[PDB]
């Protein structure tokens, strides 16, 4: 039937390929890994809400705790080994019927303690230093001063802050505080990273419900086309199997590229902001939120 | 020894022998007798693939096996004699059945095909008979011996097929018609036998056996005892019988009895003689009607059932039901009318012993993807396998080559097992990617090909404190660069004469 | 199953003779390469004697006109035939053969009483 | 690289049989007879037109994607080139001066 | 091509890539004798099919049984050549055909 | 104007024979037998897939 199968793999690796791409991207902006002092007092303001926890053994901050609980998954493309399906629990659960069919999904690259060193070493840095750190080396400063000066960048003097410290350590504790229950308290919060998760297990098992149609057929199993009609009066038959389960494959794949421009599309969005409104201060209208920028 | 290089080899003779070979023999020429020596190679072939290489001149300048080594397989997949840096999937792994066992019902009784094809008298065909054949050995290459016909005509199977497959029933309907109307014995037909007398289902199953039978059917007076229906109120249902006879009547007046004015007989008589043209003959025919498999099977042929073997890759036929696969036992609550499992994607996974009513689970036998790693041809020719998603204990398998594990060659991760690297605590940069959070590379010297963990960067901690600030004394003017595309190539594409070319009868065919 | 199994170490006066048969589980046609290395106690491992595919030897310094690596092909097997010990030869002797992985054996013990 | 790939696998499809006898149309057409022959002329037929609908898919994707490149591109020179640029990281790594 | 039975499997084997023609017709003007001919043969018992045009010539006493035939066509002993018995009263589907 | 031209184009491609005897059901299944008219339904069935 020529050579569609190459073509088929050859995009399902480029779409793999892609993916660790973008990964790497949005979170690889900056290659030191700084540390926060010791001693955490930052002229009032209260950083234990997105610092790491060294308690846990995981070292992941409490949001960072409640969104990865919050968005379930499907397949982490661990070691689903034979042997789990082959326990034969009386419950045949959709992965192993997806296994058996030549279907799998892959691990990432970068596992999740990675991405957390990289985000607690964008934070770290981001605390210390300011906005110097991604232009050059790290030149400390005061927190206060860095407010101040962040304060002056948007029109308002410095005497507004340093007049009004306790306060806004106050409004800004507050803030980040109120966050976690905003986040616990509504239902569908996650929901863009969870409609991912879910129209790739649709996807998989529509491909996998597919394999029970007759096509036209006389029956759905090889086995029984074999047994039951004569050497050359078969083709007929399996000709029309293979014609419908090529179209099958043909349509998931380019679905799944459809699927990969999209949220290409998005992490590049998602590497800009994090390169603009991370690593400095932006006054670009409602990028970087609702209101004047200050920092993220 | 013999010299390295290649030199093609070029056919002379081809001949039809057609007989058996299995062993030969070499002659030798002894003067006279005097003594000598002899030497000679003698090697065995085997079924290959090869990649074989053509230079300008058109001769065979170069080979590569595509099943010595994981380099070769990845050559052969590429279609190239060169291969980059890089890690490529090249086959899948798969352990293959070690025997067969066949599991068939406790039948010894004899199926009755003499006293159907041959009794002397058939029924007629308004009023068909019908026998009902079960619990019997059925052999379907004695029919041959009782009728002389010509061929079957089966539809649902195979005549060649039928000493196979296990059915649950037989029935077999046989009467006499006229030459002409053996046509309308075939399912979606309609005429005067068709929907009157004897109907087909659409989804005919079975076969039709039909013979001339001219020397017992006609005589030369004429032979009336074989009848059939001509009028009806309505079209038969698929496999129905009428017996009734009644005066039929073609007007608003009752018949009230008596065939008069628009009241006639609904049974006319077949006229056969002996002097009559071929389509009008006397045929004789037998219907067989088979049942598929949803009730515990009755009727099939003469095959040996073996011994039953568990937890094992195995091949299996169970009532004609065959395939490979792992047979364990099952905790399945069966209900008693049940005799099959089906899973999403509607095929067989527990199945009910014929001889033994107990219930079996299958599984489909390991197998995965292998995956090899290596530099640049340029470099090295040592390369690295993954096996992928695979706890790395189970490793007939399909791949030709065979892995030898030593002590420190076979590493464990979490994207399946790693043979040929050897695994260091070291951090460097990553060079070829292979799963969460590992990468492979290229040592200066399996010793070669070391498998570590990625680093993230180096290390660093600015000192901080509420009354101290740094201040840059100098500066440094940087020149980057950055690549982007804009456009790609323009091409365009001709229907006509990429399809079909300079013929006209493609054209044609094309054009609606 | 394992790839090489060596024999032949033992205690031997000096200025004798010896015999090791590092014999392999796979035809030595495709091996393309039959190593063989020495340990002694202290040091490192130092390349002894290598034989390759096409049938030309090589030898370190400290060997050549002592002992000598053969192998014959009625039996997988590579011998190196020890010949004038002397003090520093006692060492732990292993064989190595790369076809496109590298398959170590375990080594046996030599020792020259001198 | 990928476009000459695109075009010569373009080109290879055109030795299958797609179940046919031959892939060769002058063949079945001077072996069969003219009743026949459409039932075999049929498969190939099929076969290529699925191969180039494949093809112009792929070309159709690759050159969204361009054009995504192209507008990105257009925006730098606009932004960089012409004027100086506050935005972090757009314009290359460190203050920007000028392109 | 791909057909199963006594004649196919045991006497002559077409090829499933078989590319040629079949020319039958009936004969029973010249094949048929009213004491019956007995002058064609087939074979009847064999160990395995045969490969796509391959011929057997052999004459042996075939062995269905554990112990030796020994040359003699006793139990478990038979002759695997049969001879067709043509009649010229017969029907259709038994008359010779060339 | 594109999306125009799409329905139309959709629309117009009902008129095509796709190697079947005629392109109307009501003519495939007035003239052919119950069994045989199936091998030219089918075909009508993938082209408009
Ligand atoms: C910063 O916020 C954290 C959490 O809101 C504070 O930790 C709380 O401390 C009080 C008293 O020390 C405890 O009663 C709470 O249980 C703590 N919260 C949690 C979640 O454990 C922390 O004290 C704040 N920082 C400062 C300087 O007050
Ligand atoms: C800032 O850096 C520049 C370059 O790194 C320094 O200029 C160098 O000075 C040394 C010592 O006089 C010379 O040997 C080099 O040739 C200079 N480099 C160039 C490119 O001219 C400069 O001195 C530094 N600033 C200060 C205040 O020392
Ligand atoms: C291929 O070559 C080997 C050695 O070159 C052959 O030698 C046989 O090896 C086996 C394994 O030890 C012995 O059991 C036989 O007795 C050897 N044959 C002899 C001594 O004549 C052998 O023909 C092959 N070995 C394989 C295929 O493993
Ligand atoms: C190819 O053939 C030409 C003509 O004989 C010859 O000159 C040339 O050397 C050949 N090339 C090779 C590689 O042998
Ligand atoms: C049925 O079969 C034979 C033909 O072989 C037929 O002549 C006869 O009427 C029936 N058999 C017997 C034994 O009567
Ligand atoms: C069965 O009964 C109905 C009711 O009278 C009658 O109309 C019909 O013709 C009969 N036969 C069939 C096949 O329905
Ligand atoms: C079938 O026959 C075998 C052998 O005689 C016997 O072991 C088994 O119990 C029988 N099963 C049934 C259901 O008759
Ligand atoms: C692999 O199997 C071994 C066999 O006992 C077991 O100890 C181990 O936990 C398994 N590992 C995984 C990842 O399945
Ligand atoms: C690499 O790290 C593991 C974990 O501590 C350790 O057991 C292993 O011995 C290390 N490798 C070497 C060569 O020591
Ligand atoms: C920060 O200020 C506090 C005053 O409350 C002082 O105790 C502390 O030492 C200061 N930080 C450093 C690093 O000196
Ligand atoms: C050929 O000979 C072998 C051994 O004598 C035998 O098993 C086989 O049936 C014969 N015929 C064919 C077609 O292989």
């Amino acid at each position: 039937y020529g050579s569609f199968c190459t073509q088929l793999k050859r995009a399902l690796t480029g779409i793999a390929v892609e993916q660790d791409k973008n990964t790497q991207e949005v979170f690889a902006q900056v290659k030191q890994i700084y540390k926060t002092p010791p001693i955490k007092y930052f002229g009032g303001f209260n950083f234990s809400q997105i610092l790491p926890d060294p308690s846990k053994p995981s070292k992941r901050s409490p949001i960072e705790d409640l969104l990865f609980n919050k968005v379930t998954l499907a397949d982490a493309g661990f070691i689903k080994q034979y042997g789990d399906c082959l326990g034969d629990i009386a419950a045949r659960d959709l992965i192993c019927a997806q296994k058996f069919n030549g279907l799998t999904v892959l691990p990432p690259l970068l596992t999740d303690e990675m991405i957390a060193q990289y985000t607690s070493a964008l934070l770290a840095g981001t605390i210390t230093s300011g906005w110097t750190f991604g232009a050059g080396p790290a030149l400390q400063i005061p927190f206060p001063m860095q407010m101040a000066y962040r304060f002056n960048g948007i029109g308002v003097t410095q005497n507004v802050l340093y007049e009004n410290q306790k306060l806004i350590a106050n409004q800004f504790n507050s803030a980040i505080g109120k966050i976690q229950d905003s986040l616990s308290s509504t239902p569908s919060a996650l929901g863009k990273l969870q409609d991912v998760v879910n129209h790739n297990a649709q996807a998989l098992n529509t491909l996998v419900k597919q394999l029970s149609s007759k096509f036209g057929a006389i029956s759905s199993v090889l086995n029984d086309i074999l047994s039951r009609l004569d050497p050359p009066e078969a083709e007929v038959q399996i000709d029309r199997l293979i014609t419908g389960r090529l179209q099958s494959l043909q349509t998931y794949v380019t679905q799944q590229l459809i699927r990969a421009a999209e949220i290409r599309a998005s992490a590049n969005l998602a590497a800009t902001k994090m390169s603009e409104c991370v690593l400095g201060q932006s006054k670009r209208v409602d990028f970087c939120g609702k209101g004047y920028h200050l920092m993220s | 020894d013999l010299p390295q290089g290649f030199s093609a080899l070029e056919p002379l003779v081809d001949l039809p022998i057609g007989i058996n070979i299995t062993r030969f023999q070499t002659l030798l020429a002894l003067h006279r007798w005097t003594a000598g020596a002899a030497a000679y190679y003698v090697g065995y072939l085997q079924p290959r693939t090869f990649l074989l290489k053509y230079n300008e001149n058109g001769t065979i300048t170069d080979a590569v096996d595509c099943a010595l080594d994981p380099l070769s397989e990845t050559k052969c997949t590429l279609k190239s004699f060169t291969v980059e840096k890089g890690i490529y999937q090249t086959s899948n792994f798969r352990v293959q059945p070690t025997e067969s066992i066949v599991r068939f019902p406790n039948i010894t009784n004899l199926c009755p095909f003499h006293e159907v094809f041959n009794a002397t008298t058939f029924a007629s065909v308004y009023a068909w008979n019908r026998k009902r054949i079960s619990n019997c050995v059925a052999d379907y290459s004695v029919i041959y011996n009782f009728a002389p016909f010509f061929a079957f005509k089966c539809y649902g199977v195979s005549p060649t097929k039928l000493n196979d497959l296990c059915f649950t029933n037989v029935y077999a309907d046989s009467f006499v018609i006229r030459g002409n109307e053996v046509s309308q014995i075939a399912p979606g037909q309609t005429g005067n036998i068709a929907d009157y007398n004897y109907k087909l289902p659409d989804d005919f199953t079975g076969c039709v056996i039909a013979w001339n039978s001219n020397k017992l059917d006609s005589k030369p007076s004429g032979n009336y005892n074989y009848l059939y229906r001509l009028f009806r109120k309505s079209k038969l249902k698929p496999f129905e019988r009428d017996i009734s006879t009644e005066i039929y009547q073609a007007g608003n007046k009752p018949c009230n009895g008596v065939a008069g004015p628009n009241c006639y007989s609904p049974l006319q008589s077949y006229g056969f003689r002996p002097t009559y043209g071929v389509g009008h003959q006397p045929y004789r025919v037998v219907v067989l009607s088979f049942e598929l498999l949803h009730a515990p099977a009755t009727v099939c042929g003469p095959k040996k059932s073996t011994n039953l073997v568990k937890n094992k890759c195995v091949n299996f036929n169970f009532n004609g039901l065959t395939g490979t696969g792992v047979l364990t036992e099952s905790n399945k609550k069966f209900l008693p009318f049940q005799q099959f499992g089906r899973d999403i994607a509607d095929t067989t996974d527990a199945v009910r012993d014929p001889q033994t009513l107990e219930i079996l689970d299958i599984t489909p036998c390991s197998f995965g993807g292998v995956s090899v790693i290596t530099p640049g041809t340029n470099t090295s020719n040592q390369v690295a396998v993954l096996y992928q998603g695979v706890n790395c204990t189970e490793v007939q398998l399909t791949p030709t080559w065979r892995v030898y594990s030593t002590g420190s060659n076979v590493f464990q991760t979490r994207a399946g097992c790693l043979i040929g690297a050897e695994y260091v605590n070291n951090s460097y940069e990553c060079d070829i990617p292979i799963g969460a959070g590992i990468c492979a590379s290229y040592q200066t010297q399996s010793q070669s090909i070391i498998a570590y963990t990625m680093s993230l960067g180096a290390e660093n901690s600015v000192a901080y404190s509420n009354n101290s600030i740094a201040i840059p004394t100098n500066f440094t003017i940087s020149v980057t660069t950055e690549i982007l595309p804009v456009s790609m190539t323009k091409t365009s594409v001709d229907c006509t004469m990429y399809i079909c070319g300079d013929s006209t009868e493609c054209s044609n065919l094309l054009l609606q | 199953q394992v790839q090489l199994q060596e024999s032949g170490g033992g205690l031997v006066q000096a200025g004798g003779s010896l015999r090791l048969s590092c014999a392999a589980s796979e035809s030595i046609f495709r091996m393309e390469l039959m190593e063989w290395y020495h340990q002694a106690p202290g040091k490192q491992r130092e390349l002894v004697a290598t034989i390759n595919r096409c049938g030309s030897t090589n030898y370190s310094d400290s060997v050549k006109g002592r002992f000598i690596i053969s192998s014959d092909n009625a039996k997988n097997s590579v011998y190196l035939q020890m010949n004038s010990l002397k003090d520093e030869d006692t060492a732990v002797y292993s064989c190595h053969a790369r076809t496109w992985t590298s398959y170590w054996g375990r080594g046996t013990q030599v020792t020259v009483s001198s």
